[PDB]
C-alpha cells in the first residue's frame, strides 16, 4: 500500500521509457506492493516546486516516510529492481 | 543594447546603465567576493525601487541563511517574500544525495523556474552558483546543456538575469576579487566584457556596507 510518485516530462523520450519500465516491473516483480501516481511537470510545475524536484524522470517512494529518490528513465532495470526492494 | 540599473552604487557609473537587458550577466569570483550579495542586492533593489519582481535560485544556500544573511544590510527580504514580489526558489541539493539509474536532464528544474517567473511576474532572476549545480551531479555533460537551455528559456522569456560562478560561456561578464593586503581587505569589480557596448575597463575598488559601494571611477 506503500506509495510511488513518477514525475515525468509528458512524452519525452526518457519519460516514455521510464514509465513503460516501471510499469511492467510493478506488474511482475513487484505485483503486489506499490501504489502508482504519475505527475507531469510539464502540466504541474507547481507539483514539482511543493516536492522539490529537479531531475526528469524522478521516481520518489513517498508513503510511508521517509521519502527515497532514484533518477534517470529506468533502463538500468537491476539497479531499480534492488533499489524497489529496499524501499518495501 | 538596452541596459536595465542595477542601483548598486557606482555600478550603473561603470557599466554604462547597468545590465544588458534581458539577457544573462556572469558574475564571476573566488569564495568570499560578494557573488551572493551582488545576487540578492539585484533583486532587493529591483523590487523596492523599481518594483519589478524577482526570482532567487539556490542551488547551495537555504533560503533562510539567505534571508537572515540579508538582514545585516537593512534588507528585510521576508517582508518582499509575504507580499508576493520576491520567491526564493530553492534548488539546494537533496540530503540523501542523487541516486541514477538510466539516462536524465532537468526538465523539472528548467520548468519551475518558468512557472516561478509567471506567478510572479518576475523580470528579474538570480541564479547562485551555476558551480553548486556541477558539484551536485556526477554528470558534467547534462548540467551544461542544461545551464544553456535554461539560459536560452530565460531569454525568451524576456527576464533579466545573474548566473554566479566560482561551464558557461557569456559576452556579459563581471568578475569580483578580495586580496590580503597586509591584514587589510582590497576588494575590486571588473567589467570582463559587455555584449557588444561600452563600458568603463579595469578593476575598481568597492566596499561592502549597505550593499556593495563602488568608487573611484
Ligand atoms: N555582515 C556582513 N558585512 C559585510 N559583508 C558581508 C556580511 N555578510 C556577508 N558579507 C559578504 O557577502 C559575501 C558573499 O560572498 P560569495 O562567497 O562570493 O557568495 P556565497 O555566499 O554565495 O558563497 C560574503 O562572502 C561576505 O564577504
Amino acid at each position: 500500500t506503500a506509495v510511488l510518485k513518477l514525475y515525468v516530462a509528458g512524452n519525452t523520450p526518457n519519460s516514455v521509457r521510464a514509465l513503460k519500465t516501471l510499469n511492467n516491473i510493478l506488474e511482475k516483480e513487484f505485483k503486489g506492493v506499490y501504489a502508482l501516481k504519475v505527475i507531469d511537470v510539464l502540466k504541474n510545475p507547481q507539483l514539482a516546486e511543493e516536492d522539490k524536484i529537479l531531475a526528469t524522470p524522478t521516481l520518489a517512494k513517498v508513503l510511508p516516510p521517509p521519502v527515497r529518490r532514484i533518477i534517470g528513465d529506468l533502463s538500468n532495470r537491476e539497479k531499480v529492481l534492488i533499489a524497489l526492494r529496499l524501499l518495501a | 543594447v538596452k541596459k536595465i540599473p542595477t542601483m548598486i552604487e557606482g555600478f550603473d557609473d561603470i557599466s554604462h546603465g547597468g545590465l544588458p537587458q534581458g539577457a544573462t550577466t556572469l558574475v564571476s569570483g573566488t569564495s568570499g567576493t560578494g557573488k551572493t550579495l551582488f545576487a540578492v542586492q539585484f533583486l532587493y533593489n529591483g523590487i523596492t525601487i523599481f518594483n519589478e519582481p524577482g526570482i532567487f535560485v539556490t542551488f547551495e544556500e537555504s533560503p533562510q541563511d539567505i534571508i537572515k544573511n540579508a538582514l545585516s544590510f537593512g534588507w528585510n527580504l521576508q517582508s518582499l517574500i509575504d507580499q508576493g514580489k520576491l520567491f526564493i526558489l530553492d534548488a539546494s541539493p537533496d540530503p540523501d544525495g542523487q541516486e541514477v539509474a538510466g539516462d536524465f536532464d532537468l526538465s523539472a528544474l528548467i520548468e519551475r523556474i518558468q512557472y516561478a517567473i509567471r506567478k510572479y511576474k518576475a523580470t528579474r532572476v538570480s541564479i547562485d552558483s551555476v558551480t553548486a549545480v556541477f558539484q551536485q551531479y556526477d554528470a558534467a555533460s547534462v548540467v551544461r546543456r542544461e545551464i544553456f537551455r535554461l539560459a536560452f528559456r530565460l531569454a525568451q522569456l524576456g527576464v533579466t538575469t545573474i548566473m554566479t560562478t566560482e561551464e558557461f560561456v557569456s559576452d556579459n561578464v563581471v568578475i569580483l576579487r578580495n586580496v590580503l593586503e597586509g591584514e587589510r581587505r582590497r576588494r575590486t569589480v571588473e567589467i570582463l566584457k559587455l555584449r557588444g557596448t561600452t563600458h568603463m575597463k579595469g578593476e575598481y575598488p568597492f566596499t561592502i556596507n549597505n550593499g556593495i559601494n563602488i568608487f573611484d571611477y
